[PDB]
Order: C-alpha cells, then structure tokens, then sequence
C-alpha cells in the first residue's frame, strides 16, 4: 500500500491471498489428523479409567 | 462463455477452476476424517453389540 | 454526427429500447482500434442488454494508452474516469478532416 | 528452462508448482489419514495379541 499503485496491486495481493490461505489449510489439516488420534487414544484413556 | 473468445475466457475460468477443485478437496478431507471417526465409533458399537 | 462534445464537458446518450446491430460496426474497416474489455469483441451479437450509454468526445491521439480502464495518466485523474470493473468497448479511429 | 528466457517462464514454473505442491500435499492428506487407520488397526491387534 506503500508504493504500489491500487488499480493493480491487487494482482500482487492476489497471490498473496491464496499462499497465505494455502498455508492456512496446511495448518487446519494438522491439527485435524492429531485431534482425532488424541480423541481415539483419550477414549481409550477414559476406558482405561 | 457467453461473453469471451479462447485466450481470456481460459483465463477467467481456471481462476474458477483452482479454487471450485480447492473446495471439493476441502470437502472431501473433512469427510474421509469425519468418517474414520464413525469407524471408531462403529467398531465400538459392533464390540458392545 | 456533425461536431461532439469536450474531454472536458463530454455528451452522454442514453440509448434503450431499441434492436442492436454491432456487426456492422464491426466488419466496417474505418476504425482504428477496437478493444472490448470483459465481453469478448465478436460475441457482441448474442448478449442482450438493459442500458446504453454512448460516451462521445475528443483526445489527444497518444492518450488513448491512457483511456484504457485502470491506467492512469493526466486525461485519466483529472478528466474522464472508468472504473476497474468496467465493461464495455471503447472505439478510437482518426480524425484528420472529421 | 531449454526455450524461454527468465521473466515469462516464470510465469510458467508458477504453474507447475501449483499443483505438483498441491499434488504433493494431496498425497500426504491421503497417507495420514489412513496412517491413522493403520494406527487404529495396531492397536486392535497388540490386545488381541
């Protein structure tokens, strides 16, 4: 916002978007896969009590 | 379609095309863990049953 | 038409109600450019339409680089603006006894 | 890399790693969550073991 000129920084913002929400997916799927392995191993921790 | 000749209508659509394919993959991840989930549960089930 | 309006005050008619025909405008080679941005240039037979706007005036011949939407340039702060959503064609030809 | 020079290819490595990434990613979405089938498979066999 800077030095850019906004009729067409937004190209430069448009990939922006994308890697940084790209990234974010990574982020949901890791805590996605362990959640269900900490629920899967807790409900054997509450069987195991 | 309707609007545009080959070189930019290719354009616009795969704009539309990487994202419409991101959300069926989105879809289809929350699925495949939302049922190894029921697997769990259906494994515990057919234990008790 | 005989004489048309400014870049400075510029004329604007408002065109509904009535049956196209862009393909005469657009076999005829008396044009010197022909840039239909959003709406591919040979498709604009088949798409119909709600209003009309026919936006005439005069330019400098180098600054048709900057009547382009989105460019800017001294025509493009100061005097005649588009959006950068805009849709629609915009047609230049010379003008040496016109 | 063989026919272009360095800006407009760039362009066109862009796109392909968009996808081969992607593909990558597809790839290790679909070994963790059955990793997590094997992991509920293991842990089923050692009780019965």
């Amino acid at each position: 916002l800077s030095r850019l000129d906004p009729p067409e920084a937004e190209v430069q913002i448009d990939r922006l978007i994308t890697g940084r929400l790209q990234s974010l997916q990574t982020y949901v799927t890791q805590q996605l896969i362990r959640a269900a392995e900490i629920r899967a191993s807790a409900n054997l921790a509450a069987t195991k009590m | 379609l309707s609007r545009l000749d080959k070189v930019e209508a290719e354009v616009q659509i795969d704009r539309l095309i990487t994202g419409r394919l991101q959300s069926l993959q989105t879809y289809v991840t929350q699925q495949l863990i939302r049922a190894a989930e029921i697997r769990a549960s259906a494994n515990l089930a057919a234990t008790k049953m | 038409a005989t004489r048309f309006a400014s870049v400075y005050a510029w004329n604007r008619k408002r065109i509904s109600n009535c049956v196209a025909d862009y393909s005469v405008l657009y076999n005829s080679a008396s044009f010197s450019t022909f840039k239909c941005y959003g709406v591919s240039p040979t498709k604009l037979n088949d798409l119909c339409f709600t209003n009309v706007y026919a936006d005439s005036f005069v330019i400098r011949g180098d600054e048709v680089r900057q009547i382009a939407p989105g460019q800017t340039g001294k025509i493009a702060d100061y005097n005649y603006k588009l959006p950068d959503d805009f849709t629609g064609c915009v047609i230049a030809w010379n003008s040496n006894n016109l």
